RNA sequence: CAUCGGUUCUGGCGGGGGGAUAAAGGCCCAGGGAAUGUGGCUCCUCCGGGAGUGUUAUAGCCCUGGGUGUAAUACCCUCGC
RNA sequence: AACGCGACGAUACUACCCGCACGUUGUAGACGUAUAAGAAUAGGCUCCGGCCUCGUAUCCUAGCAGGCGAUUCCUCCGCCGGCCUCGAAGUGGCCGUCGGUAAUUCGCGUAUUGCAAUUUAGACACGCGCGGGAUCAAAUCCUUUGCAGACGACUUAGAUGUG
């Protein structure tokens, strides 16, 4: 447990109820979360149950006049992650809504969040948590099945971003080789009596 | 069926009071029922129960039946 | 060459094997002592 | 110069007051400290003082800032939230804000 | 069901001017407290002869320990229990290291498997398999194989769950 | 209980609501979609409706009742004064959609173009892009150079800005209509530099749209004001003397929910609603040298 | 009758498209963009060929 | 019940060569190579003897332990696609209207492309393209016969189940028109 | 037939595979009793290291790369101590890295405040010799 | 803040008693037995390992009785700090 | 979306910009509010030697809330300027100047806030200030138009003109 400024999650591989869960309570504590790369988020069960919930959500619709009041169904998997999480919080009331105001969610990674640390949340990674055999699926194509259409668009900016970030490996890559030398030339400088009594101290 | 992409009514699980109420009401009319039938009911029971007797894949199914009729023989013996 | 005929005609397909996934579990001497011993308990 | 901090107590924050499902007592209020996860380390921090500090308008006495204090009584729960009672029950307003829990009284 | 112990529960007849040494009955319950012991054997008991506890007394109830806690040993339990249709036999086995674990074992196995519950569950006979040729489920047989060694592939390793974020993506590997 | 006998829809759903439209000028939805191997070229362009007159067309239409004969048909005037491009907008792809990032204009901009910024130009002092004009003085125009190279390095949709040369119609209107007009085809280093060449030139409509080209036409329609439902959705009639009136809908509503829906017909706004209607086969590309076009 | 979206209209529009229409939209596309092409011809810093930058957030103010 | 262990052998010839990685099996052979990824099965491969792969699952259940036959078959029919291929020859019969097919070979998709023409007298022209790999030509030996060729069992099947399905009669009956084109032989190329 | 197949490998529990419990300790699977227990025993002369025997869940823990070679299967606790001070499994087990990381973090935790103090400085004094050391390889290279 | 009184929550430590005077288990002594048969021997072999034989060998295990032993520990009960 | 967003033009007025000069000004709540590979999980990382449960990690962390003077060091940080660079809601790299700077050691000062009382200390936004630099704008009523219209609203026109 850690106090801290803001916390970055990659939605990459977390499902979604589990992870609405965890970032509702964080919000309600009081953290500031923000939550990336929504369209890679993960729903247990193959993608025809989810695909049967969308619609059956599609079906519920205002009678009288669709333009207030009815349930309006948005397409982008951000904001159905925003649905999970405000199911999640009494967003009715000022402390659900100032709750609320603490949550960011986009799709892929847009800047500056591609030059920041994204933390993963192990209760809710579906490599950890189904078992193997089960089915699952995408958030984002069950979006880009309903009607999200910048799938392609947040790919293409998601390969420009992984080229940049594969820049900065080789950069990083040769930055720790350049440490480590560092490290090995100057074990022959320092001080013998230093080494010894950091070695038994544990560092 | 086109379920998937075209659902129909959701079948509610949410029931209602005088459902519960009702169903309760008939169920403990039922038992009453049954017992009354039961008391009149004219069909032969056995007094005695037909045993399952014992499992072929017990390994000292062979120990056990030496041990029956060896007490048999001493009850017999005994008596 | 594989000498007989498939009926399905797929005459890839490979000599399968009986699924037996409880193979080896026991020798066929000891099936027939149990055998014995299970006929004359019975 | 100097390039350290200067804190000695420990961060935490107001997540409500105690409480059923529906009927809430604003007298005990409970605290999430930082670290503390469990009843084990909650028993370290029984008794210490915490301090709930905001700002209001009006500058009195040379500040603008006031403090409601209070002390930690008996942990919360298995996860290290504890319940603290202030001599005013905290706003509740101040549901996810911070509180200073400091290390005296001391036993060490 | 629960941390049980077995017990012989010897009792008899209270002694009358006709009998006075009615015969002694000893049984071998799995119970988790003296009590129930006592319950279970008055119990049975009613099902098999003209004694209640009214009219009878517990001469003794002592615990049956393991003798070999520390060996693995395989356990066959033929039992009978009450569903629907009525009663019905039951032989499993059990891989276990004491009559006790493989007789919990046994009430969680008929629980999850058969909706079968302490009070419809009569245990009569648990025995020790001595050779393994007497093994006969496929399941305990594949464990009694000659150079059993398998790997543990897929597993989550243990984050502590007041632990909510990590910086790094876990592997399923040791 | 249900109705009778079956009869469809007074109206169509998709044309609501039927209010007045939020400006006066088309509004282009949607471009043609753009193939890179195409050459460059516009897509739309603007004229003023004149009117209508009658033609006589030999017909070619082979299968048809009236093939190798003579039609009477009826055909729309639309005098196309010649356009100039004024400016050059480039458009980025986000995952909230198509964003402008920058738009560089012409340097010298006529007073028809500078009268759409004003609502009172005779009370100006006229002051539009005069600061904006300086730029291309200052440094060798290098924030031109900065915005065109940054609509060449950032950008997948280019856009030119032309307005109508007004003064040339008949129309007491001295205040011109500007439009964006898709470059389609080419790279878009292509279609920058296609828009620099054609800065501060006026394009015609013989060089956009050719002769027996079918196009589409967007504009608004003619304003009816506040009319009753039997002219705006084409409902029966009630029978003479009918209670409360007889050209109005007699339920609005018997049934659930306590409501009025949006599906009936009400009073209200017709006319002045923005249209884009399509496939209109262009059947003479005059000229206004001709003296006999 | 076969509905406006169905799938074997569709294939025969395709196959007029690419086989009829297309050559005829492509040469009068290729003679109106050579008219309009007629009329059409007719340090980094300090010289615009670095790209610098013109003359609520995303993120959390902290 | 989980089985503990369970295991199948897959023997490979000599001119094969197989590599896997990643449940991702590329087998390489004299005709070609092919690629196919088993990442949707839970398999662990291994050498168990010199040219023999060894399948194995750890703690499956009975679903988990048949679905090793599967990939074996699998892997099996790769080694003999790239090893003696695979070929499926058609026969078209017609009773009136002589059916026109023509095979070419597109250049730019790399692909063939069969052209079916006069069938039941209809003026429409069919057309299939085939799967990449799949080598289409017409039988100089027997009459009215298409022979498609590859090394992917897959893809000629179903290169020959698409033109089978592309020539069928419709609100007609099937007892007195029989016209089509059939499936006649699968085999192998060598 | 050239095959060429990289896949996992993971460690097996067997007669004779060294655990290392949660607490820190050390045992030696003796006999296994399912697909979920073992049956372990660690005789262990370092009080630290040591088990005594029983049951142990595998979930509770980790495969060492420590195996005790031809260790007979149900063997009692004399014949495994006799192979655990035959086969050295204490020297091996120093040796690998997880009880080296274990060791730090004892040395971490045992320090006080001068302890931490002086971890500081003589960490700084060592960053001195770092810095100037990378310095120099940036500069010639 | 220190020293107290009433109520209460929680942590650690030192003893006692009971059971099969826990059951185990370690180290010895005396017997008996078997294989998921160790060493050895023999036969196959891709020589990597399998197959057969028999009771400890160049591993061990199980069963029974005795000693250390009034052993320890677990569990339950209890006296205090 | 009349409480979603972007680009552009002109911006009188104390209005706009720059610097420090501070707030009985406001903030669902600073206190080191430090940390960018991607991908797989029946496999990965690498400096190519090996390594992988483990973020229990790494960086930073000493001095009147952090002074003065040395001994000593060429390490770290920050402001500017140049060249590049960063469009998903746009910002970092290198070089150069300047300023600060225990990696080692020492001296002088700390008291008296009296045995604890938030450690009034950060950021953003806003206002009042001065001292300087920059710029001299529109909208509406009114008259008119009829491409419009119940009234508002809308399309026009009204400053020298092709009115």
């Amino acid at each position: 447990s850690s106090f801290e400024s803001v916390v970055v999650i990659d939605g990459k591989g977390h499902l979604l109820g589990r992870l609405a869960s965890i970032v509702a309570k964080q919000l309600l504590s009081g953290q500031k979360i923000v939550v990336v790369r929504c369209e890679a988020l993960n729903i247990s069960g193959e993608f025809f149950r989810a695909k049967l919930k969308y619609h059956a959500y599609l079906r519920k619709m205002t009678r009288y006049n669709p333009t207030r009041g009815g349930p309006f169904h948005f397409r982008a998997p951000s904001r159905i992650f925003y649905k999970a999480v405000r199911g999640m919080i009494p967003h009715k009331t000022a402390r659900g809504a100032a709750a609320l105001e603490r949550l960011k969610v986009f799709e892929g990674v847009p800047p500056p969040y591609d030059k920041k640390k994204k933390m993963v949340v192990p209760q809710a990674l579906r490599v950890l948590r189904l078992q193997p055999g089960r089915k699952y699926c995408t958030v984002g194509r069950l979006s880009h099945e309903v009607g999200w259409k910048y799938q392609d668009v947040v790919a293409r900016l998601e390969e420009r971003r992984k080229a940049k970030g594969a820049a900065y490996y080789e950069r990083k890559k040769l930055a720790a080789r350049q440490l480590s030398e560092a490290k090995k030339a100057a074990a022959a400088k320092v001080d013998p009596k230093v080494s010894e009594a950091l070695a038994a101290y544990g560092y | 069926a086109g379920t998937i992409n075209k659902p129909k009514k959701p079948t509610s699980k949410r029931k209602t009071t005088r459902l519960r109420a009702k169903i309760s009401k008939r169920a403990a009319e039922k038992k009453r029922k049954e017992r009354k039938l039961a008391r009149k009911n004219p069909e032969w029971r056995s007094k005695l129960k037909k045993d399952p007797g014992i499992p072929n894949l017990f390994p000292y199914k062979e120990r056990l039946l030496q041990q029956i009729e060896e007490e048999r023989i001493r009850r017999k013996e005994e008596l | 060459k594989n000498l007989g005929m498939r009926k399905n005609g797929q005459v890839w397909l490979p000599a399968k094997k009986a699924f037996r996934p409880t193979k080896g579990l026991t020798s066929w001497e000891l099936r027939v002592k149990k055998r014995q011993e299970q006929a004359a308990m019975k | 110069p100097s390039e350290a901090g200067h804190r000695l107590y420990v961060k935490g924050r107001h997540l409500s007051y105690q409480r059923g499902r529906r009927n809430t007592h604003p007298k005990t209020s409970l605290i999430k400290i930082e670290g503390v996860d469990d009843t084990a380390a909650a028993n370290f921090y029984l008794g210490k003082r915490v301090a709930y500090v905001y700002r209001a308008q009006k500058e009195v006495r040379g500040t603008k800032i006031r403090v409601i204090w209070g002390k930690i009584t008996r942990p919360h729960g298995n996860s290290g939230v504890v319940r603290a009672k202030f001599t005013h029950p905290l706003p509740a307003r101040s549901f996810g804000a911070s509180v200073r829990i400091m290390l005296y009284p001391s036993s060490i | 069901m629960g941390r049980l112990q077995e017990y012989q529960v010897i009792g008899r007849h209270l002694p009358t001017e006709a009998n006075p040494n009615p015969a002694l009955y000893r049984m071998r319950i799995f119970a988790p407290n003296e009590v129930v012991a006592k319950s279970r054997f008055w119990y049975f008991l009613r099902g098999l002869k003209k004694v209640k506890k009214a009219t009878g007394e517990i001469v003794s109830v002592n615990v049956i320990s393991e003798k070999h806690p520390l060996k693995v040993k395989n356990f066959g339990i033929w039992l009978r229990y009450d569903s629907r249709s009525g009663t019905h036999n039951m032989y499993k086995e059990y891989r276990e290291t004491s009559r006790v674990a493989a007789v919990e074992a046994m009430y969680a196995d008929m629980a999850a498997r058969h909706r079968a519950r302490f009070r419809s569950i009569h245990i009569l006979k648990v025995v020790e398999l001595e050779k393994t040729e007497d093994v006969k489920r496929p399941y305990i047989k594949q464990l009694v194989a000659k150079n059993l060694s398998f790997p543990l592939p897929h597993r989550v390793p243990k984050i502590s769950t007041k632990k909510i974020f990590s910086a790094k993506r876990p592997s399923t590997f040791s | 209980s249900h109705r009778k006998y079956e009869a469809p829809r007074h109206g169509s759903l998709a044309f609501l609501p039927r209010k007045r439209a939020a400006r006066h000028r088309g509004r282009v939805k949607s471009f043609p979609k753009d193939d890179p191997k195409k050459p460059v070229h516009l897509t739309a362009a603007m004229g003023y409706k004149a009117g209508m007159t009658t033609i006589v067309r030999d017909l070619d239409r082979p299968g048809a009742k009236a093939h190798k004969k003579e039609v009477v048909e009826a055909v729309t005037i639309i005098d196309c004064p010649p356009m100039v491009v004024v400016g050059l907008v480039g458009y980025i792809e986000t995952p909230r959609g198509l964003r402008s990032l920058t738009t560089v204009w012409a340097e010298h901009l006529s007073d028809e173009v500078k009268r759409r910024f004003y609502k009172n130009w005779y009370k100006s002092k006229k002051k539009a892009f005069t600061k904006y004009a300086k730029k291309y003085a200052e440094n060798n125009g290098a924030s031109i150079t900065r915005e065109l190279e940054r609509i060449k390095k950032y950008c997948t949709v280019v856009r030119v800005l032309a307005h109508t040369q007004i003064r040339k119609t008949p129309l007491k209107q001295k205040k011109a209509h500007l439009m964006e007009i898709q470059i389609n085809g080419g790279s878009v280093a292509d279609k920058v530099e296609f828009g620099r060449s054609l800065f501060e030139k006026p394009v015609t409509i013989d060089t956009i749209f050719e002769k027996d080209e079918m196009i589409d036409v967007i504009a608004v329609t003619k304003g009816h004001g506040f009319v009753g439902v039997t002219a705006r959705w084409g409902t029966k009639k009630l029978p003479r003397k009918t209670h409360k009136g007889l050209r109005k809908v007699a339920c609005i509503g018997a049934w659930h929910p306590s409501h009025v829906q949006w599906t009936v017909a009400r009073a209200g706004q017709m006319g002045y609603h923005h249209r884009t209607s399509v496939n209109h086969k262009i059947y003479r590309i005059g000229k206004g040298d001709d003296e006999a076009n | 009758a076969k509905s406006a979206r169905a799938s074997r209209i569709k294939e025969n529009h395709q196959r007029f498209k690419k086989n009829i229409a297309g050559p005829v939209e492509a040469a009068r596309l290729e003679r109106l963009s050579a008219k309009l092409m007629a009329i059409a011809q007719a340090s980094g810093v300090k010289s615009g060929k670095s790209i610098g930058r013109k003359d609520s957030s995303i993120v959390f103010p902290m | 019940m989980r089985y503990i262990h369970s295991e199948e052998t897959i023997p490979v010839p000599e001119n094969v060569k197989v590599s896997i990685k990643s449940r991702l099996v590329t087998v390489e052979g004299p005709r070609g190579k092919l690629q196919k990824d088993l990442s949707h099965i839970a398999v662990n491969f291994s050498v168990v003897k010199k040219g023999v792969i060894g399948l194995e699952i750890h703690h499956g259940s009975r679903k988990d332990v048949a679905a090793l036959r599967t990939v074996r078959t699998i892997i099996n029919n790769m080694i003999i696609g790239v090893t003696k291929g695979f070929k499926y020859k058609m026969r078209y019969v017609y009773a009136h209207f002589p059916i026109n097919v023509n095979v070419e070979k597109n250049a730019e998709t790399g692909c063939y492309e069969v052209e079916i023409r006069n069938f039941i007298g209809e003026k429409i022209v069919r057309k299939v393209v085939m799967a990449p790999g799949v080598e289409v030509e017409i039988s100089k030996a027997q009459k009215d016969e298409l022979i498609l060729s590859g090394n992917s069992l897959e893809a000629v099947s179903q290169s020959a189940a698409d033109i089978q399905q592309i020539c069928k009669v419709r609100n007609k009956d099937i007892r007195k028109f029989l016209d089509g084109i059939y499936v006649s032989e699968k085999g192998n190329i060598v | 037939a050239e095959i060429n197949v990289e896949a996992t490998s993971w460690r097996r529990v067997e007669v004779g595979r060294v655990l290392k419990l949660e607490n820190g300790s050390l045992a030696a699977i003796v006999e296994i009793i399912d697909h979920k227990r073992v049956l372990a025993d660690g005789p262990s002369s370092d009080p630290k290291l040591a088990t005594p025997r029983g049951i142990v869940p595998l979930s509770r823990a980790l495969l060492t790369p420590i195996v005790i070679p031809k260790l007979p299967r149900g063997a009692r606790t004399g014949a495994v101590k006799k192979a655990w001070e035959a086969y050295g499994v204490d020297a091996k087990w120093k040796e690998t890295n997880w009880a080296k990381k274990q060791l730090q973090q004892e040395r971490r935790q045992s320090l006080t405040d001068f302890d931490r103090f002086k971890v500081m400085r003589l960490k700084k004094q060592r960053r001195f010799e770092e810095r100037k050391a990378l310095a120099k390889i940036k500069a010639a290279a």
